[PDB]
DNA sequence: GCCGCGTCAGA
DNA sequence: TCTGACGCGGC
């Protein structure tokens, strides 16, 4: 089909290397010093690699169209395009074979396992320190024997010939060549047949697997030692000249030049028959040079240049963050991109953004050229460029027409979540400052403090249409992580609405009656009435019921003038009740959610734009201002401070007598200071919040109109703690240790602080600033690990059809419910039907929960329900739509082709940065790290007792010892106190030692469900305390990847207890399940692994290699000759192929439907 | 666009995008760009979405169009 | 059968 | 710094 659907990695034989090489390099010459041209047999030599110029020989004698494929007799250079040089490869002959550095230093080294001997002894033989007998002979000395030089001489004298003890790489290669796999494997298995792997046998397991893999591959074992090395093409290692008359040279070129000269010197020494010691030194130096070239510093200090920086090995380039796999493969810097400053752009629409004219012209310059050619203004590309250079007036109109309906992508430097990248329609604007909508800013998490954004333009028709369909700002309203809308007003827009909504007990025009909103607006324009004044308005409009029935609402309702003005903005089908309130920021978000759920996204977007317009206009009219007088110090603060000082003096008097201990006095002083500070803070709130005025008929307290209180009450900006500090006191200040300083600050920001008090306060701020910068890297690393673990997960089928799920109940903390069961179960389908205590079934199985449906469970008071989950999902390497249930971002069942794993990984990672104490505990839970001295669990159920030597090896009679007499106990430390009675009926998997729960024990003993419940409770408990909101399903999806490995108790056709993939076991069980009869296909027990351990264990070598540990993964894959189908989103991106998710799956399904109609 | 109107006829939000792309490619290959109508009217890709919103084109009919070409 | 010393590898 | 994994050397 002309397409390669598979990629395989295998060891390369010497014959294969010779076939790859187009030429052989004998002398290390790069370029002639006088003239910058290729050397005759140099690494840059033109004859082997190719011609520098296209269809031009190096001599230049053959320079015409008449000869294209001809080869000049004068020079080896062929006539062809210069591009051939990059793909052209060369080989260097080696006088003495060199062992590969990667296999020898594999850690575990493959050569050491194959020879079944210590790595140190092999290194000693390689260095020539020792002699190994290649041929056993009739002599007693074993073939695997290291002989000292005096011992070797004595053996030669006693036995003379009949035995061989060569040293260096040649001896190791000969030993590898003279090995019989069939003889060794059968004897090794026979040792396996007598299985004693408590200690000695465990090591032997690896050798059998390695031998079997080698036999299956058919690759020669001796191939690991290389008799010849290929040379990388010159273009990959350029020596191109630069300004200042200097040439940049790659590190690889220097290593290649050194190796070639060393090989030439070795050959000359062999030709001269020079002394053996000098030959040995030359052989060792050549081996060291080869090791340095493949990877310098692996076993020795790295060689360095005149600069002294360590040289870069070929292995170094492919690995590391600067490595080729993650640096250029995923960096992919792209053209048609712009970075500019961001402006508030308030007049702009929610879907419209402001773009500078110059940037738009540069980005669409090719499109402008095409339009000009179509117009006929310019008949040539050069003419169009010249007209564009002069910025002709007609060009601007053409640019406006071209960009009228063209989408653009805006991105930020930290893309924590998919919401960060969005698509807007650009409108030409003056100035170089980019303008974006204020509401979209919250999703971007950026502010106008000099922040910079990058704009990308989609060229393809599918990409531009696709970005508009799913990447548009209007499309994203609710957060992917949570249902709550992200488009709600954040700062001033909320404050103006809150100010207008407030009512005044006495105002001009109070008690007036207005028939319609227009009449109230005319009255406000006159200004005789007061906005805070109370009026009665008759309102008649349709209302939408939860069932969706529409009913007419009519009558006279008392409302504030501001609420009546806001009435016009509200759309039809929405009750006036939501507007009839203080309209606090929490209320505005609830109103937006209600509009989106019933009215729909478009109506909600229109309502948000109207609210944003109204808030800006009203806030300016309010003209709220912040002043020093606005903040008010408490009148009784001085008396409280004096009382606290008197209490501290009394404590000091007690300590001086020696009556009280120093530690108790310090604790008492800290408590007294904290109580005084809290009382001072409580007093300040009442005075600022409460204002007393002499209204007609007497003086009464009314809510304060102070700007600071309104801002704090509004919740748009600020908080109670900041108000307490400004009008209150700093009080206790934490030192770097965090222990509160005994002295406390009674000073406040408005009154200022003493120099000593400011110095005491300085440490805490500095410590916090240091903590904020360091934490940024950890959150990103954790998010990357989560993405790697859940990267391939996706939804491929509507229904798995499994009836197995999990039990859901309210997570009471013992002091409060904390989470309602309905909220926890909301958006989740039910695995089984629910039967009421009355015995009448309420909900059928496989029914998705809905807010209307959720009411019944509370009404029926059912505290426990069973719901389907990803862990329970039976699909192989896929998630059914039903198990995920509600997407939770579009308020609909998740559509097929959506990548749940990527979203789940990103949603947990983004919230982590805000939370501080905290991230490490979550990381430990994800890694499945086991706590030290966590506890002990006993599998057998039996009476618990002690009395077995009392030596820290105390054991108990787990066997009953009555029906059958047996002992089932293991040694445990007597250091910790026992948690069991002298006589009791011990149960299987019951805790015997108090301490932290162990994650591994629960899966094998308590089962998967108990472990899943514990993990969910811990993760939700940690996230909720900080107030962050995360859906339970997102946590569970990561857990499903955590358990893909099981131990096979019975190997009917498979291996033994060695870990195997669940997907492999199920398919193998299926193949033997009905292939002949039953065949005892398999018996397995699930196991728990760390997220990094799971990611490295992935079947695809390329995905594992890219994440990290590339050299080790490559070395393991090459011996196995693993053949890998990409089977992944990451594999496709490296090959630049469409991923098997989202649009790509849909295109394939549509193509499959198209084939049938022709068929 | 809001794509919300297009979604009533089409399902999943992915099949609709693929159908719109195929329709836009067919219209561009139809020679529709005489250059006298492109300036006065919106781009073809939006036109395909408008046709889907009207529902006149019919998603099933679009699949039949691929065989013709 | 184990204490206690060690490499590697990422931050 | 560190964590662990993996080690693998002493007894
Ligand atoms: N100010 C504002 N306008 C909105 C908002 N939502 C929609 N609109 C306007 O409604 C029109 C709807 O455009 P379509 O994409 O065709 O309809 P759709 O929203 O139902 O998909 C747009 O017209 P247009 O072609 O973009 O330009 P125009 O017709 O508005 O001038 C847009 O300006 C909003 O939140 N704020
Ligand atoms: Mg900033
Ligand atoms: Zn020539
Ligand atoms: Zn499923």
């Amino acid at each position: 089909s002309k397409k390669f659907d598979i990629i395989k990695i295998s060891l390369a034989s010497p014959e294969v290397i010779r076939s790859w090489s187009h030429g052989e390099v004998k002398k290390p010459e790069t370029i002639n010093y006088r003239t910058f041209k290729p050397e005759r047999d140099g690494l840059f030599c033109a004859k082997i690699f190719g011609p520098i110029k296209d269809y031009e020989c190096l001599c230049g004698k053959y320079k015409r169209l008449k000869h294209r494929g001809v080869v000049c007799e004068r020079c080896g250079v062929e006539v062809e395009q210069a591009k051939v040089r990059r793909e052209r490869m060369g080989h260097i002959d080696l006088v003495c074979p060199v062992v590969h550095i990667w296999y020898l230093k594999s850690l575990p080294s493959r050569i050491g396992l194959f020879l079944d001997m210590p790595l140190k002894n092999v290194e000693k033989v390689l260095y020539f320190e020792s002699y190994i007998v290649t041929d056993p002979g009739m002599t007693p000395l074993e073939k695997k024997q290291l002989l000292t030089d005096e011992e070797y001489a004595e053996a030669l004298e006693n036995y003379g010939y009949e035995f061989e003890a060569s040293m260096g790489a040649e001896a190791i290669r000969d030993l590898l060549a003279d090995t019989d796999i069939e003889s060794e494997i059968e004897l090794l298995q026979a040792e396996c047949e007598e299985s004693k792997s408590t200690a000695k046998k465990e090591k032997a397991i690896k050798r059998l697997r390695l031998l079997e893999t080698f036999q299956a591959s058919g690759n020669k074992p001796e191939w690991m030692v290389m008799t010849v090395l290929p040379v990388l093409p010159p273009d990959l290692r350029p020596l191109v000249p630069i300004e200042g008359g200097r040439f940049a040279t790659s590190d690889l070129n220097d290593l290649y030049r050194r190796v070639i000269n060393r090989n030439n010197r070795l050959k000359k020494l062999l030709d001269l028959n020079a002394p053996d010691i000098i030959v040995r030194n030359e052989k060792r130096m050549l081996q060291e040079a080869v090791d340095a070239l493949l990877d310098n510093g692996r076993r020795g200090r790295a060689v360095t240049g005149s600069n002294k920086r360590p040289l870069k090995s070929l292995a170094d380039m492919i690995k590391g963050k600067q490595g080729r796999f993650r640096q250029n493969l995923l960096g992919k810097r792209v053209d048609y991109s712009g970075r500019s400053v961001i402006t508030v752009g308030p007049s702009l629409r929610l879907h419209e953004c402001g773009l500078p004219k110059k940037m738009a012209l540069e980005l669409f310059k090719p499109f402008v050229y095409s339009k000009l050619r179509l117009g006929g203004h310019a008949t040539t590309i050069k003419q169009a460029k010249r007209m564009v250079e002069l910025e002709e007036a007609v060009v601007w109109d053409i640019l406006e027409t071209v960009i009228n309906e063209h989408p653009v992508l805006l991105n930020r430097a930290p893309t924590l979540h998919r919401l960060g990248i969005q698509a807007f329609e650009p409108r030409l604007i003056e100035g170089k400052a980019i303008q974006l909508h204020p509401l979209v800013c919250a999703a971007f998490n950026a502010d106008f403090d000099g922040d910079q954004m990058a704009v990308h333009v989609p060229l393809t028709v599918e990409s531009q249409l696709e970005a508009r369909v799913l990447m548009m700002s209007t499309n994203n309203i609710l957060s992917p992580a949570s249902g709550q809308p992200i488009i709600t007003p954040t700062q001033d827009i909320v404050l103006g609405l809150y100010y207008i909504t407030r009512e005044k007990e006495g105002a001009r025009g109070e008690g007036k009656l207005f028939s319609s909103y227009e009449d109230v607006s005319r009255a406000y324009n006159s200004g005789t009435i007061d906005i805070h004044a109370k009026i009665k308005l008759r309102i008649d409009r349709q209302v939408f019921d939860t069932k969706g029935n529409t009913y007419n609402e009519k009558g006279v309702v008392n409302t504030t003038v501001g609420r009546a003005l806001l009435l016009n903005i509200l759309p039809e089908g929405l009750s006036f009740s939501l507007l009839n309130k203080v309209l606090v920021k929490k209320e505005i978000s609830k109103i937006i959610n209600q509009a989106f759920r019933v009215l729909g996204g478009k109506a909600t977007v229109v309502l948000a734009d109207k609210l944003m317009y109204a808030g800006f206009k009203y806030s300016t009219l309010s003209g709220v201002s912040v002043g020093v007088d606005d903040m008010t110090i408490p009148d009784n603060k001085e008396a409280k401070i004096e009382e606290a000082e008197k209490e501290i003096k009394q404590i000091t008097e007690q300590y001086q007598s020696s009556l009280i201990t120093e530690n108790e006095r310090y604790n008492n002083i800290i408590n007294i200071w904290s109580k005084t500070s809290d009382e001072v803070g409580a007093s300040m709130m009442d005075a600022i919040s409460k204002d007393t005025v002499s209204i007609n008929g007497e003086k009464k307290e009314i809510e304060s109109f102070n700007s600071v209180y309104m801002m704090a009450k509004s919740g748009a900006r600020g908080s109670y703690n900041q108000m307490r500090q400004l009008a209150g006191m700093r009080g206790l200040m934490a030192k770097p240790d965090g222990t509160m300083i005994e002295t406390a600050i009674t000073a406040n920001f408005r009154e200022g602080l003493s120099v000593l008090q400011y110095f005491t306060s300085t440490h805490g701020a500095r410590k916090g600033l240091a903590d904020t910068a360091l934490k940024t890297a950890n959150a990103g690393y954790l998010t990357r690990r989560l993405v790697d673990v859940a990267q391939d997960l996706v939804v491929i089928e509507e229904d798995c059809g499994t009836d197995d799920g999990l039990m859901f109940s309210a997570i009471v903390e013992d002091g409060e419910v904390k989470v309602p069961l309905v909220e926890r179960a909301l958006g989740r389908t039910l695995a089984a039907d629910v039967v009421t205590e009355k015995g009448v079934v309420l909900l059928e199985a496989g029914t998705l929960l809905d807010e209307n449906l959720v009411e019944l469970l509370d009404d029926n008071g059912i505290d426990m329900i069973k719901v389907r989950s990803p862990i329970t999902c039976k699909t192989r390497r896929g998630l059914c739509a039903k198990c995920y249930g509600r997407d939770l971002a579009r308020e609909r069942q998740v559509n097929v082709g959506e990548s749940v794993g990527v979203i789940a990984a990103q949603s947990i990672g983004e919230p982590g940065t805000q939370l501080t104490m905290g991230l490490p505990r979550v990381a430990e839970l994800f890694e499945a790290r086991r706590p030290k001295d966590a506890a002990i669990l006993s599998p057998c159920d039996g009476m618990v007792r002690l009395g077995n030597r009392d030596t820290k090896e105390k054991q108990r009679i787990e066997i009953i010892d009555k029906n059958g007499h047996i002992v089932e106990e293991i040694l445990l430390p007597k250091s910790r106190h026992l948690v069991v009675f002298d006589g009791e009926q011990v149960s299987r998997g019951d805790v015997l030692a108090d301490g932290p729960t162990d994650p591994h024990d629960l899966l094998k003993y308590k089962g998967l469900e108990e472990f899943a419940d514990y993990i969910l409770i811990e993760a939700q408990s940690v996230y909720r305390m900080q107030g962050v909101v995360i859906n339970d399903k997102h946590i569970e999806t990561i857990v499903r990847q955590m358990l893909r490995k099981a131990v096979i108790l019975d190997e009917g056709d498979s291996k033994f207890v060695k870990d195997e993939s669940i997907e492999l076991v199920r398919i193998l069980e299926e193949n033997d399940k009905l292939r002949k009869q039953g065949k005892k296909e398999v018996e397995y027990e699930l196991v728990l692994m760390g997220i990094t351990r799971s990611s490295l264990s992935t079947e695809s070598f390329l995905s594992a290699a890219s994440f990290q540990e590339t050299t080790r993964v490559l070395t393991e894959a090459s011996i196995n000759s693993q053949i890998d189908n990409l089977r992944g989103l990451k594999e496709n991106v490296l090959i630049g192929r469409l991923i098997p998710a989202g649009t790509g799956l849909a295109v394939r399904k549509e193509s499959a439907k198209i084939e049938k109609m022709r068929e | 666009v809001t794509v919300e109107d297009c979604l009533d006829k089409v399902e999943t939000r992915f099949d609709l995008v693929v159908l719109a792309s195929m329709r836009a490619n067919k219209i561009l290959k139809n020679g529709y760009s005489e250059s006298m109508e492109n300036e006065k009217k919106e781009k073809a890709t939006v036109v395909a979405l408008r046709e889907i919103a009207e529902s006149e084109i019919t998603s099933e009919q679009i699949l039949r169009n691929e065989i013709e070409g």
